[PDB]
């Protein structure tokens, strides 16, 4: 009597839509206390098998298989806004989480989902208008300001002790790797910016190197490692008889071939590297083999040379020294010679030997010097570097900014609310519902605490209607009424804006769901 | 990474799970970005590098291991140590030029690499017995006592089951419509994958096909006819036994097999009985198993035995093998890692002691 | 149905037969017990 | 004795009902996604691929079904979807309640031969209503009609809420790719608009490219990442290390010029680079891989070069451009050079980043314009139902300006085609009379499907408009009742032209044809043998 | 007549119905190398002859 | 193209090679460069013949083992407008050469312009996404073969349709094999 595979399993109704709200929850209630200046640590299990403590909402989720796809589905959106802005993702997944239970309040009415998509609408269109309406500028011209801003991102992070450090450590890395290219498009690419983290030392010796720092070794005992100028140069063959891509077995018919062809790949050899020592050389590298004859050579001349280098560490080389990789060791110009760094230095730090290429001009690519304690220590710090360098992005791409820590968020609920009774309809309710689910920002950072959150929700919910005091937030250590004028919390604007579009439309989208299926290729 | 360069294929996964994630034919994102797309459209192109059991290219590995695992596995080897396959036999030269790039562009920690005759043993729960390693093109022969093959046991034979498929349409000439095209290689092939069985001898078997005629087996097939009176099928493996049928007379597989055990002390030997496991590549069809236990055993002694052992699937084998070895946890005794590759070099590689 | 079910407890283990060829298959054996006896 | 079949055989109307079962069990499944209030339907593949869709064909493809009947009903949504692309859940309905009224009147002992030609007459009476007593106008819009049109697409889709932005974007895509096929009509290259996505930061931050914009990015940092003037070189040529030929062994017994042929494996290939670079080249666009060596030479020029590129993408940026397609340098005779009159014509081409990555991007392909939209959403499988749902409403588009004719729904066809055939069929006043009956009856299903999609009391509107149609039909004084159909915004009977809901007249004939076929086809169907497997 | 392979076959032409069925019964084979016979002859409508001859088998 | 000269040919189109095995050796670089110039100069010289033989519409067979048809051809084609379609059947050749009257040739000698076959229009026709055809129509040539086309809703249908139509050619093949 059947008429499909058996492996059908079709749901519908209300019900399935209240277990997505339900999964929504569960994951809401996995991370509501990491929010803030104030966090609680939290610690994950890796998927593939290891151990990492993170306090940020994707990094946190991005590491969490799920059940249930929604879950997925949210696993995907919070992945998605951490590689888009770099901040605040345990806002986003708290605020949908939340406001998808608010919303959950309105629908069990026998309420349409389409009315609350178009109070959605409304809702952000609102929220968006009076965000600029709010949003104020600032002057991209100083360190006080910039390093005001990483202080307060990263307060909610475990540096915040060493803010003000971690602040320089920031604002030198990104001068320095900042560039333009044919009268436009300066670029700040933190690939380039690449990231290296060195077993022992103390938290305070992280720096950003004015040049290049690599985890290599020089490749004989005579080649010198002391070179103030160094005359490098950027190679990108292999050093061996070239063998191209024809076919083989030449008949050898005599015996005055044989070590007459020896000899002519020595004489091969001989011409390739002659080509390089014509132009006066120190150092050389290249991304493939080396051969004995080639190092004998350039040993006669005391020129510096290097095995194989990773492409990524070669172009930031490449930007570093100021010269151009090539492959044409017998086609060598004088265009190219690398001259621009302040000091060849052949170190150990550890007991892995490193080089270390100091440079005196404005750079394009850096490594960043770390010291720790364990590779858990340096990967947490590394997680707050990006955080910080993302954000100094964002201000450098943006001379506005809002204060966080809850003020002009609750501002924007007050304001959205006085905006509802204008209009006339029943949408206003679930429109304003949106605003009193935002209500859910500074409860964690309270409830992060334990204070009497009534009092201080009324206090500052009346204190943003009189004389417009839309300024005012909570100083997490202390989780007291204050002034966001004073204590000095600030965040790019990109980050809390891509957060109302995402939580807004995640929203949205989670609403279509009534009919699911499941058992089917 | 369990990553393993098999016969023609790169099967990448890790050593815990039941099976690689991606497969190496040598639009799943292609239509989002196609950042991916080129990338592995260019490593589609090249070709593999590896022939008869040796190494013959070296920049095209790289270039594909460097895209295999950097845009689909999603793994640094920085943190990882290595365990790939490699060519049945080589001499220490392969070895140490790829420890050279393998370090020098992924400077990862660590490193172990096995015959792939180990990994099938391994994967058939063997520590001991040689395994016949019938491969394509040509055959070898690897007696794996306690896990390490010996430098001075293998025997590598030219038989190939391409080789069989010709010899056949040398002597399908005489059967009137020969076949000798792609499309006709293919059925004499296809045909050979149906019934090529071994009962116990070439004449015994032509004589109950033709006396009686009643080992014969009408073809029905698009691209078959009824040509076979039950000699052809029964002629593949007779070529794959006795040498002078192909032309090339020589010594059996047997005595090679026989040889290389009987150079060995005979108390290993029986170690050696003990399993004596086969392994594919030409062979696929019964009949092989108690044909060639009978056919040495006229070359073992009557007061000593001998066993027969023959997987059905062996496909993975080598994958089980290295899975397995992944998880060994003594394993890490014998690698190689940066503390030895940064202070000797290969010469280490090369056993300079004994 | 959209989804199967069965009014009739063990419904897959009780056969049914109907239509005048029903009657046919009585007639079948209408053969062979009358030719058993005509003899 | 018992039947030789070895099978089993079904007989009656069982079988039958069974069609009717399968017609039935997956219709009513499908019955929520479309119309402006079809909800979504959610779908988990067996890997674990959760899945939102809501046009019927990307609705049923990845269901397995082993009923035959409902089988052929699944390509024939497949079909409704390739050729037509709208009314993507309707036609499945609409052929499951007609067999269900076909059944239960056979059930009723009525011969099948008079109810099968009654399909076909009627299929063929539809049809031309339809053509004849709707004609209305579409000059009267234009530019307008195609947002109308993109509304109605997208009223069942995840973007109906945003289409005054989407629509435009839409209908200036089509303009910019508009081409001419006989020389007197329009011709559209569907598919040459690459609509590439990416999971944006949200709905409003999709832009469109008044150019194009590849899958594909700068080879290397080396190069200039924004050319001032665009000559375009278009290749297909592999300029991979060259070789020679597969048929081709070398025997050297001198061995002086070996070392010079490791030499011509380069040369050539630099060869042409240097001619390649001759005339001032900008971009060099190949399928066949770039080396080292080219890269440098390239580098050396500041001219960009990108390998992997493929097929149909450069020929349509070739055409656009105006560049022209290169596999050799080879002229009419065997002098192989490049010339500079066919240069690809372009402002300039940047490695533009979108969210986090990069790719290239065409400015104004000179003397024309061409159409490509950059789909940014939340996430992935949101923005992929933009992509369907695009591709849909450019299919509803092409058909609309491939023939101007366009009438009003949202049931308006659905209720004035029930009254004409109801007050019609007097015309045989026989055993088929009854048949055209039911036909006028079966088209009620659209109207209740999207009554219980909205929520709206299906047979209050109903009957209003039924009443309108036949007393405009029946009394043509006041015909301006024909112009009225039913809106779900607010349950309304309405001049279907202010919301703009407008339909191609080709697509309900199409529907209508495929559906009658496929009912006459199971109701010549009457017994099964189900023979033993294999 | 569906078979047991993944297709299906609407059939009205005598010959053809008779031989998707691969029955073992010898007669139904003779049946049907008689309306492959009648097609290669004339080609229409082999259900007639099928009836006919089991007709005259009743009859004897 | 319309009132278009159509050619068929059936013979090998590919690089110079001979039934038989061999391998051509290159000694220094001036023998690559005149092994690559004469290679063009070969295959130009072909399809130079073709051009001067009044040829509009190129026609390969299929084939294995060094097939028929090269990248250059298709380059030359297009240089100088002409079609071609490639890897057809063997006992067809029939059926088109009455049908057109183009002949087979296996070699360029015996290739003439009097062996034209010269049909009025050859279009592509389009299946709505279901596939593009050649079909040709107009040929000044007296073919005695005929083909027609069905489409439907699925496959069923067009096989019923095919052994309906089948079967009613059996019944005129009957009625004019005998009148009663």
């Amino acid at each position: 009597v059947l008429v499909l595979s058996q492996n059908t399993k079709r749901e519908s109704g209300r019900k399935v839509q209240s277990g997505n709200i339900n999964a929504a929850k569960t994951i809401a209630d996995i991370i509501r206390t990491c929010l803030g200046p104030k966090s609680m640590m939290k610690m994950l299990l890796d998927p593939m098998g290891g151990i990492v403590m993170t306090n940020d909402g994707n990094a946190i989720l991005r590491e969490i298989q799920v059940q249930h796809p929604a879950a997925k589905s949210m696993i995907e959106i919070s992945r998605t806004q951490d590689e888009e802005v770099g901040d605040g993702t345990t806002s986003v997944i708290i605020l949908a989480g939340e406001m998808l239970s608010v919303a959950e309040h309105f629908l069990e009415q026998q309420m349409h989902p389409t009315v609350v998509i178009s109070a959605y609408r409304k809702a952000l269109d609102d929220m968006i208008s009076t965000l600029k309406k709010i949003s104020i500028p600032v002057d991209i011209s100083d360190s006080d300001m910039m390093l005001n801003i990483i202080n307060s991102s990263i307060t909610t992070k475990a540096i915040s002790r060493w803010s003000s450090l971690a602040c320089n450590i920031a604002l030198d890395a990104v001068k320095m790797v900042q560039f333009e290219e044919n009268g436009r498009k300066e670029i700040d690419i933190k690939k380039y910016a690449r990231v290296e983290k060195i077993p022992g030392g103390i938290i305070e010796d992280s720096c950003v190197l004015r040049g290049v720092m690599i985890n290599k070794d020089v490749t004989h005992p005579r080649m010198r490692r002391y070179i103030k100028n160094p005359r490098i140069v950027l190679l990108d063959s292999s050093l061996e008889y070239k063998k191209g891509e024809s076919q083989t077995d030449i008949e050898i018919t005599r015996e005055e071939d044989f070590t007459r062809i020896l000899q002519m790949e020595e004489e091969y050899i001989q011409q390739l590297c002659e080509d390089i020592i014509q132009l006066k050389p120190d150092v050389v590298i290249t991304e493939k083999g080396i051969s004995d004859l080639a190092q004998h050579y350039l040993m006669r001349a005391n020129i510096t040379a290097i095995r194989r280098v990773r492409k990524t560490d070669n172009n930031r080389i490449a930007r570093a020294c100021g010269a151009r990789i090539v492959s044409r060791p017998e086609e060598l110009r004088e265009d190219d010679v690398g001259t621009g760094a302040g000091l060849l230095e052949i170190k150990k730090i550890g007991d892995e030997y490193f080089t270390f290429i100091t440079d005196c001009k404005d750079p394009k690519a850096c490594t960043i010097l770390l010291r720790g304690a364990s590779k858990e220590i340096l990967s947490e710090v590394e997680r707050n570097l990006q955080d910080a360098m993302q954000v100094c992005r964002n201000v450098l791409l943006d001379p506005q900014l809002v204060p966080g820590g809850g003020a002009s968020e609750m501002a924007v609920a007050h304001a959205l609310t006085e905006k509802s009774k204008a209009m006339t309809g029943v949408e206003q309710w679930p429109y304003r519902a949106v605003a009193q689910a935002l209500e859910v920002i500074p409860r964690t950072l309270i409830q992060n605490c334990g204070a009497s959150t009534i009092r201080l929700l009324t206090s500052l919910r009346a204190k943003h209607t009189q004389e417009n005091c839309e300024t005012w937030g909570v100083n997490g250590e202390t989780g007291t009424l204050v002034d966001m004028k004073e204590l000095g919390i600030w965040e790019p604007l990109a980050v809390k804006l891509q957060t109302y579009k995402t939580a807004v439309e995640t929203a949205v989208l989670l609403l279509r769901i009534d009919d699911i299926v499941s058992g089917h290729k | 990474l369990v990553v393993d360069n098999g016969s023609g294929m790169c099967k990448a996964g890790f050593a815990g799970d039941d099976a690689p994630r991606a497969v190496f034919p040598s639009g799943q994102k292609d239509s989002y970005v196609g950042d991916e797309a080129q990338s592995k459209r260019g490593i589609l192109t090249l070709k593999y590098p590896i022939e008869h059991g040796i190494v013959t290219n070296w920049d095209d590995m790289e270039k594909i291991w460097h895209h295999t695992f950097y845009n689909e596995l999603r793994v640094a080897p920085e943190e990882h140590p290595v365990l790939l396959t490699e060519a049945p036999l080589n001499p220490k030269a392969n070895r140490e030029k790829m420890t050279q790039i393998m370090f020098e562009t992924f400077n990862t920690p660590a490193m172990y690499v096995a015959i792939q005759a180990v990994l099938s043993l391994y994967a058939s729960g063997r520590t001991t017995g040689i395994v016949m390693d019938s491969g394509d093109g040509v055959t070898h022969t690897v007696p794996i006592y306690e896990g390490y093959a010996l430098p001075h046991a293998i025997l590598r034979l030219d038989l190939a089951g391409r080789d069989l498929t010709d010899y056949l349409m040398k002597i399908l000439t005489e059967r009137g419509y020969s076949f000798t095209t792609t499309a006709e290689r293919e059925i004499v092939r296809d045909i050979k994958e149906k019934l090529c069985y071994v009962a116990l001898d070439f004449e015994q078997e032509m004589a109950t096909a033709a006396s009686s005629s009643s080992l014969e087996k009408s073809y029905e097939l698009p691209d078959g006819q009824v040509i076979t009176i039950g000699n052809e099928r029964f002629r593949c493996p007779e070529a794959l036994f006795q040498p002078s049928f192909l032309g090339m007379e020589s010594c059996g597989i047997h005595e090679t097999t026989f040889n290389s055990i009987m150079k060995c002390d005979v108390d290993i030997r029986k170690d050696l009985y003990a399993n004596t496991v086969l392994s594919g590549g030409t062979t696929m069809y019964p009949g092989i198993a108690d044909r060639m236990q009978k056919e040495i055993t006229a070359l073992a002694p009557s007061t000593m035995k001998i066993k027969i052992i023959a997987p059905p699937e062996r496909k993975y084998s080598v994958w089980i093998g290295g899975s397995i070895l992944a998880s060994l946890s003594t394993f890490q005794q014998m690698w190689i890692s940066k503390q030895e590759y940064d202070e000797s070099g290969p010469s280490i590689v090369h056993r300079k002691c004994f | 149905y959209g989804r199967p079910f069965l009014i009739i407890k063990d419904q897959d283990r009780k056969s049914r037969l109907m239509g005048l060829e029903a009657l046919k298959s009585h007639i079948m054996a209408a053969k062979a017990v009358a030719n058993t006896m005509r003899t | 004795g018992p039947l030789s079949v070895f099978g089993d055989r079904s007989t009656g109307e069982t079988i039958r009902s069974q069609n009717v079962m399968a017609a039935a069990s997956i219709a009513n499944i499908v019955k929520s996604s479309l119309g402006p209030v079809g909800l979504d339907k959610m779908l988990v593949d067996d890997i674990g691929d959760v899945t939102i869709t809501n046009d019927g064909a990307t609705i049923l493809k990845l269901l397995e079904v082993e009923h035959p009947a409902a089988k052929v009903l699944c390509e024939l949504a497949d079909l409704q979807d390739k050729e037509v692309g709208d009314g993507t859940t309707s036609v499945v309905i609409i052929a499951a309640e007609l067999l269900k009224n076909a059944d239960e009147l056979v059930k009723q002992k009525i011969h099948p031969t008079s109810v099968i030609s009654g399909y076909r007459l009627a299929c063929k009476e539809a049809v031309r209503y339809i053509n004849e007593n709707l004609i209305v106008n579409t000059d009267e819009l234009g530019r307008d009609c195609l947002i109308n049109a993109a509304k109605t697409s997208m009223s069942s889709k995840i973007i109906g809420i945003n289409g005054d932005f989407f629509a435009n974007m839409v209908v200036d895509a089509v303009l910019a790719i508009k081409y001419t096929d006989i020389r007197g009509q329009p011709r559209y290259p569907v598919n040459s608009v690459n609509i590439l996505k990416a999971h944006g930061r949200s709905q409003m931050e999709s832009m469109l490219i008044s150019g194009y914009a590849l899958n594909c990015v700068v080879g290397s940092q080396g190069m200039p990442k924004r050319i001032v003037n665009a000559k375009i070189a278009c290749l297909d040529f592999s300029l991979q290390k060259t070789k020679m030929k597969l048929g081709v062994q070398v025997v050297i017994t001198d061995p002086e010029k070996l070392d010079q042929i490791r030499q011509r494996e380069s040369d050539i290939t630099k060869e042409r680079i240097q001619k390649i670079l001759a005339t001032g080249a900008n971009v060099i666009l190949t399928t066949g891989g770039i080396d080292d060596m080219c890269l440098k030479y390239f580098v050396e020029a500041g001219a960009m070069a990108v390998r992997r590129v493929l097929k149909r993408d450069l020929k349509r940026i070739a055409k656009a451009s105006g560049a022209t397609i290169l596999s050799t340098l080879a002229n009419l005779e065997g002098e192989e050079t490049f010339e500079a009159a066919m240069l690809g014509q372009a402002e300039e081409v940047v490695q533009e980043r979108i969210c986090d990555d990069e790719l290239i991007l065409i400015k104004n392909t000179k003397a024309r314009t061409s159409a490509s939209i950059i789909l940014r959403g939340a996430n992935d499988f949101m923005c992929d139902e933009m992509e369907r749902s695009l591709h849909d409403a450019l299919c509803v588009v092409k058909r609309v300006l491939e023939s101007k004719s366009v009438v009003p729904g949202g049931g308006a066809v659905e209720a004035a085609l029930s009254i004409y055939l109801e007050n019609y069929a007097t015309s045989m006043g026989s055993r088929e009379q009854l048949a055209i009956a039911e036909f006028a009856r079966s088209l009620l299903v659209i109207p209740n499907t999207l009554a219980v999609n909205a929520a709206q009391d299906s047979t209050d509107l109903v009957a209003k408009l039924r009443a309108f149609h036949n007393e405009a039909q029946v009394n043509p004084e006041r015909k301006n009742l024909k112009w009225i159909g039913l809106d779900l915004s607010n349950g309304k009977p309405r001049d279907n032209k202010q919301a703009g809901v407008f339909e191609p007249t080709i697509v309900k004939v199409k529907s209508l044809k495929f559906a009658t076929e496929a009912a006459i086809t199971i109701l010549r169907i009457d017994d099964l043998i189900k023979l033993h497997p294999e | 007549i569906q078979d047991g392979k993944g297709d299906v076959t609407i059939t009205n032409d005598g010959a053809t119905i008779l031989k998707q069925m691969q029955v073992l019964h010898p007669a139904a084979r003779m049946l049907v190398e008689l309306s492959k016979a009648q097609d290669i002859e004339a080609g229409d409508g082999t259900t007639s002859v099928v009836i006919i001859a089991g007709s005259l088998l009743d009859s004897c | 193209v319309e009132k278009a000269k159509i050619g068929l040919i059936q013979f090998c189109l590919s690089a110079p090679k001979t039934d038989m095995d061999n391998q051509i050796v290159v000694s220094d670089y001036a023998q690559m460069d005149r092994v690559l110039r004469e290679e063009r100069a070969y295959i130009l010289n072909l399809v130079k013949q073709i051009k001067k033989t009044g040829c509009n519409v190129l026609l390969i067979q299929k084939s294995i083992l060094r097939d028929a048809l090269s990248d250059l051809a298709l380059h030359f084609l297009n240089k100088m407008k002409i079609m071609v379609i490639k890897d057809i059947e063997r006992e067809d050749i029939e059926f088109i050469c009455k049908t057109i009257g183009t002949k087979p040739v296996a070699h360029i000698d015996q290739f003439t312009a009097d062996m034209l076959g010269s049909a009025e229009l050859a279009e592509e026709v389009n299946l709505n996404g279901s596939g593009k055809l050649l079909k040709i129509t107009g040929c000044a040539s007296p073919g005695k073969t005929v083909t027609i086309v069905v489409r439907g809703s699925n496959k069923l249908v067009i096989e019923e349709a095919e052994r309906s139509i089948h079967d009613a050619l059996c019944v005129i093949r009957c009625l004019v094999k005998k009148r009663a």
